[PDB]
């Protein structure tokens, strides 16, 4: 009962035997299979995950200027050493002033200047590198009455899942992503994730790690003074637009691509196959309404004694005499003394009548659709 | 909801007869049972599964009946490997239920209890509690009534009781029940008796002892 | 050869939570669904539930609110971690392989099963054995025993004569006492020309308490 | 002697008469004038800054979301609605969801939902229209002994600028920039100032005004909205210092304005005057108060003190040969006195290639210095 | 048609800055150099400094310490700034057209001139003039007068017998007394027979403290 | 340290006599200097422009000579426009200074003053002070000398002397002397005088008043 409601939604229909299903999967749709002598299911893929990831590499987006030194000399002496030359921790920067009487030199002539500053980041950006073969599919299998959830990674691609009540399938998919992620880079800003081309993160003209490399890239110096790019946090933002974002920092991740599986239905069976059909009294718990597909779903309540019984639906024609429509939900069934029961219908164009119960104290409802 | 129900508790039989034990289903659960063997400090071993097919090891006297909500385990000559604990469990509805269990005990001839009475030491006393063992040695079958007196009165409470596992020589159970009183309640009395009825004694048995004697 | 091994701890404290570990040896534990089944006496055997690496884990509705099972690829074990914890949990906890079809035997049938994990649920604080002669009285074969009384928790090991004495010791099982503590008696069946010239000592061992008490059985 | 010292620095001489001199302006550079019978000056371009521009857009680079109001119906029923969706304080936008039993609704279908979130603008920039009519340029004019500032802008170009104890100056210039001011945008962040293009600065994507008073037009470029949920930009502080690499600042925020161009100019020296041309000759002994260095240009600077009554009177300096006979030297600082006794003078002299002696005082007690010039 | 005003106020404590403008109606302010001269017995006329819409201001090294002087082209006025005022800033201050050459006569010569202010430094307080009268003694004409003594700032109007009195009137200059007040003194000669049957009442009008005192002088 | 010295500081001449105003400058400044005309409360009016040059509405009467450090300012024939204060000042070195200046008075015929001793009133006696006031009405020259007796005793402090601008009628000034006692210090004497010495009298004369009489 998971897809119903869901605007994105595929139906497949099993081989003429049963035995297996092909399915394709994707994030936001929602898959209902239905086989012969199998139960109807509802398959989504929730989550798709890298587990194992290496790191590439890690910029500086946001940065501060501490501990400022100068050391001057006057011409024809020598050039100007400062013990934070030889330190990773800043950055040093070399050039020639008009030196004189004025600035408090003896001779006259381009003077020797050099200037250090302590880079210190607050800001860090980080890049780790993907690959196809580790990546966790999540795939949520829900009967037609919260599922079973199972795991899919291109090591492992064919996955036993079990059923309660209902048995279990084989849940075999191959990984079919329509990006190639020896050209893509997972970056990771805050919170938020996102899959950028492997190049373009390389080509960022920011300080670096495998102590910063290339801190010139946001310290610029002002001969006469050390300014600071600020925080490029907005102006990834910006670059970030049409960048797809895996993680959100709610927790939801997904990537672009399809999930192909081939369901193996060998081993399901319908819960209460065995079950005798039931002789009392049904009513509506909910008014029967049409989804976006135009299948019909309704809730019914029952009143008798023979439960854990069948529930005897039929979508009759106008004359209410032969079957004109087919059941979605596989063999319903009416648990308790009035436990309401959830069923998926596909009623034909026009005017139909639903029959629910058996005999003369069974509920009859009329339906019209459109097209 | 589903209730696994398997008759009988507790089966006597000799080795080479033919046992049959039934399992019952409160629903249908069509040909999905399995049946399991269980010896006294050893885990379950599965001997029949899918309510008929047997499992790779397990010898041809061993069968499988049953489908729906009646079920059949035969053995059709007993051997004294064969003596367990015997379990029957469902799979057709969730959760995995187990049976009451059926176990399969050595068919003896009735012998009576050699009953022996014991009564507390001294060593016991000085703590300030005083135990009362009535020994019940060697006897068959397992259904053996004891009862307890202070002083010609029936005592209900304080009584324990515990059976010994059938013996690999005789084939014959033991039963030991201790009676725990105070010592201002042990020295407060004087005849204590232990009384004990079973299939193999004509009228029930009593050995006695008086506090202080011989 | 595929072999299950059951993890302690066997003494867990009323309202407290239990966590047992499951090693699976000898073959990959990503490939089979494995599940916690627990025995007692007056309940028998009760299907905790399953769980498996890839595949959500499924419990019983009596478990489900206080029950978590959980398969670790890295450390190859199945941790068991059953909450509020009352005197009823008191069980010997196995660990089995669940069938499939394709792994196994056939569909939800144990073929291979733990060595099994005794576990004890009380207040009860760690006491030695008292041990007490049980003096034989004036057919032909006279009986005397030993009463391992008061003692906590199980198990217990009694022998006659440092091993020598095996025929016609009989050692019952322990009984639960109102004070939580157990209750134990090993009776031998000697012959009455035996008594005064054989001498009869009882070997009691109780490992929990690290205590070795050696008692003399002889007539008052 | 402001020029002294400083390496982009240019000699102009006058003409044979005197009364004018043609001179070009720049920031950096200096200029040292000379003219017959008039004083030594030093010219140098302080400071080009615009005075009257005109507000053309604001844009918003920082940005936060208050007040998240979400309106939500289910299928068949009419659409959403809101009082902040005719408020402009207010961003607003239309979408349908997919409505059921599971989502609280009795029918199944497209259900339409509406998010509004209140913006709110902590940081803007400002861009001003920039024309060559409205620039005043400040040149400082220094004597050989912290001078005299003078303002030219297109409406005045020339100025008389009067300088004390010397006469006074007037100061005609012409403003000749090499940018097109029309395809030119004077843009403002926090305290500094760039010049950038018309057109780069009106396709930026960010929320825009089109007066400055403290409703934004386009909210939709910084605020965006999810399939409920709403996120913002961020600071764009740090995405303009990436795109103003190439383009140069007027105002550092501290005091230097600057405007890329060259000021030519054409000062009228009728008026100007020698301080105490009509001193007599020291005769008095001298003394070096520093010892004579040569600047980046060749020429030699020097400092020497009075110690005769004479004062006020003129230093008599003289740039002799090897043998000392003949004058072969000349003298930058127009007539340079010593104002009173124990006074410092400060003088630029022009010694030739080769060997030369520098005579400093009257007689045998003057004082002779030995210079080499290479070249 | 070029006209100079100089706007006040006339009287500044002691340690405060003084602050006066120079209105410059019927011609344009950008164009001339503009000066501020001061006038004081004992110091004569002395020169504080120029200023110029475009060109910087210079000032004279007895004041250039305390003194500044702007050019303000949108209000068309000159600003004289003074700090750390003392009694011997007590002076008239003239705001003067300095020459160039090709604006105002010739080089540094001051031809347009203006009405100047007079400013007064002390921490003294705005008094009423307490009026006496100088009673006529018992050749052919007598003098009598009124004694204008402790009033506080300058200056002074009196008149004899409401205008009417004019001929041998004599009224002398303010003196500055120890108690930092002024005393001034207004005589009349007038004959011996006009005594007794004409009277004779001095008008001293006193505008900083808003006082009229008529004195009627009689022996 | 340029100083500018003018001589004489006052000068006393008839209409229609040449007149002869000197200034004086202690180094070199060449045809750079202006003159200057100043009447009492009437802002200055420059004259002669670089040293010789004349300023236009300026009379044919007044001539500028003068060339480095002695200058002359001459007025041909006198007239009665031409009495004020003249000035002179350089502007060849800065700071820009500004000559003592020479007032040109009107020559008239030697005046005695006629003295008049006012005593103090009654309402000042109230207060607690005591001004005695001296009139000097109409006299030439200004060279006048006033002597104050408490009781025979001269008086150095307490007085102060104010003079009058020379009259447009009669071209003669007036002095008033004004001793100021406190009311303690008044009652403690008799006979106060005021002496006059003045070019026009014979002797001084003297001017007195008994207290309460
Ligand atoms: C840098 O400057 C800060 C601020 O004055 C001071 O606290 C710190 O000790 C300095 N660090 C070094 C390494 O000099
Ligand atoms: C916005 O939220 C604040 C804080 O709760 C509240 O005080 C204010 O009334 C709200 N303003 C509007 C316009 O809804």
């Amino acid at each position: 009962m998971r897809c119903v409601g869901v605007g994105n939604r595929d139906f497949v229909e099993g081989v003429s035997g049963g035995a297996w299903v092909d399915l394709v999967l994707e994030h936001g749709g929602c898959v209902t299979t239905m086989a012969q002598g199998k139960p109807t299911l509802d398959f989504e893929l929730t989550k798709t995950t890298a587990k194992e990831v290496a790191l590439l590499r890690t910029y500086c987006i946001e940065a501060s200027i501490s501990n400022i030194t100068t050391a001057t000399r006057c011409p024809t002496q020598g050039e100007p050493y400062l013990k934070e030359e030889q330190d990773q921790q800043y950055i040093c920067r070399r050039d020639v002033v008009d030196r004189g009487w004025g600035n408090g030199c003896g001779l006259f002539g381009k003077g020797g200047v050099v200037t250090c500053a302590k880079f210190s980041c607050s800001g860090k950006i980080t890049g780790n590198l993907v690959q196809i073969e580790n990546l966790e599919y999540t795939v949520v299998v829900t009967v037609h009455n919260h599922g079973v959830t199972a795991m899919i990674t291109p090591r492992s691609p064919s996955v036993e899942v079990k059923l309660p009540d209902y048995g279990e399938l084989t849940l075999d998919c191959e990984p079919r992503s329509g990006i190639d992620f020896n050209e893509m880079i997972l970056m990771k800003m805050k919170k938020k994730t996102w899959l950028v081309h492997k190049q373009w993160f390389l080509d960022l003209p920011l300080p670096w790690t495998a102590h910063w490399n290339y801190k010139e890239r946001m310290v610029t110096f002002k001969v006469p003074d050390v300014t600071v790019l600020g925080s490029q946090e907005g102006a990834m933002h910006s670059a970030l637009a049409g960048a797809t974002e895996v993680d959100s920092g709610d927790g939801n991740h997904m990537f672009a691509g399809h999930l192909k599986c081939k369901v193996r239905m060998e081993k399901l069976r319908i819960k209460g196959m065995s079950y005798t059909m039931c002789s009392g009294k049904f009513s509506i718990d909910k008014e029967m309404a049409e989804t976006q597909h135009g299948t019909t779903v309704v809730k019914v309540k029952y009143e008798g004694a023979g439960a854990p019984c069948k529930v005897p639906i039929e979508i009759r024609d106008v004359n209410k005499e032969k079957v004109v429509g087919r059941i979605i939900s596989s063999t319903p069934l009416a648990e308790n003394t009035n436990s309401v029961t959830n069923i998926e219908l596909e009623p034909p164009f026009g005017d139909s009548y639903i029959v629910i119960g058996v005999g003369n104290s069974a509920l009859t409802l009329h339906w019209f659709r459109k097209g | 909801e589903l209730q696994m129900t398997q008759s009988p508790s507790s089966l006597s039989a000799s080795v080479g007869d033919r046992v049959t034990i039934t399992c019952r289903a409160s629903q249908d659960i069509s040909i999905r049972l399995n049946w399991y063997q269980q010896k006294p400090g050893k885990a379950p071993k599965l001997l029949i599964y899918d309510a008929s097919t047997l499992e790779s090891g397990v010898p041809s006297r061993f069968s499988g009946s049953g489908s729906g909500t009646d079920f059949t385990l035969t053995i059709s000559s007993l051997q004294p490997e064969d003596f367990a604990t015997y379990y029957c469990q469902q799979f057709n509805s969730y959760p995995l239920t187990f049976g009451g269990g059926t176990k399969v005990e050595i068919k003896r001839t009735v012998a009576a209890p050699s009953v022996f009475i014991f009564p507390p030491s001294d060593e016991q006393l000085k703590s300030g509690t005083a135990s009362v063992a009535c020994l019940l040695n060697n006897f068959y079958p397992r259904e053996a009534k004891v009862q307890w007196k202070v002083d010609n009165a029936l005592q209900s409470g304080n009584s324990q009781e515990s059976v010994t596992e059938q013996d690999s020589k005789d084939n014959t159970y033991s039963l030991s029940s201790t009676l725990t009183l105070s010592k201002a309640d042990y020295e407060k009395h004087k005849v204590y008796a232990c009384e004990v009825t079973h299939q193999g004694l004509s009228s029930p048995v009593t050995k006695s002892f008086n506090r202080g004697e011989c | 050869e595929v072999q299950l091994l059951e993890s302690g701890p066997g003494l867990v404290k009323p309202s407290e939570t239990l966590s047992l570990t499951c090693t699976v040896s000898g073959g990959s534990i990503s490939d089979f669904y494995w599940s916690w089944l627990r025995q007692s006496p007056g309940k028998g055997l009760e299907w905790i539930g399953y769980a498996h690496s890839r595949v959500s884990a499924y419990y019983n509705p009596s478990l489900k609110s206080r029950v978590t099972i959980s398969v670790d690829t890295s450390k190859n074990q199945i941790s068991l971690r059953l909450s509020a914890v009352t005197a009823a949990d008191t069980a010997l906890y196995y660990c089995a392989r669940q069938g499939t079809g394709t792994t196994g035997v056939s569909e939800d049938s144990f073929d291979l099963w733990g060595q099994g994990t005794k576990v004890i649920v009380s207040l009860a604080s760690t006491k030695g054995p008292s041990v007490f002669p049980l003096a034989p009285s004036s057919g032909g074969t006279a009986a005397l025993g030993c009463l391992v009384k008061d003692y906590f928790p199980e198990p217990v090991t009694v022998s006659w004569n440092s091993g020598a004495l095996t025929s016609g010791v009989h050692t019952f099982p322990a009984v639960l006492q109102s004070s939580g503590l157990y209750s134990l008696s090993s009776v031998v069946t000697v012959p009455s020309s035996s008594l005064g010239t054989q001498t009869y000592i009882c070997n009691v061992d109780h490992k929990p308490s690290n205590t070795k008490v050696d008692k003399k059985v002889e007539p008052k």
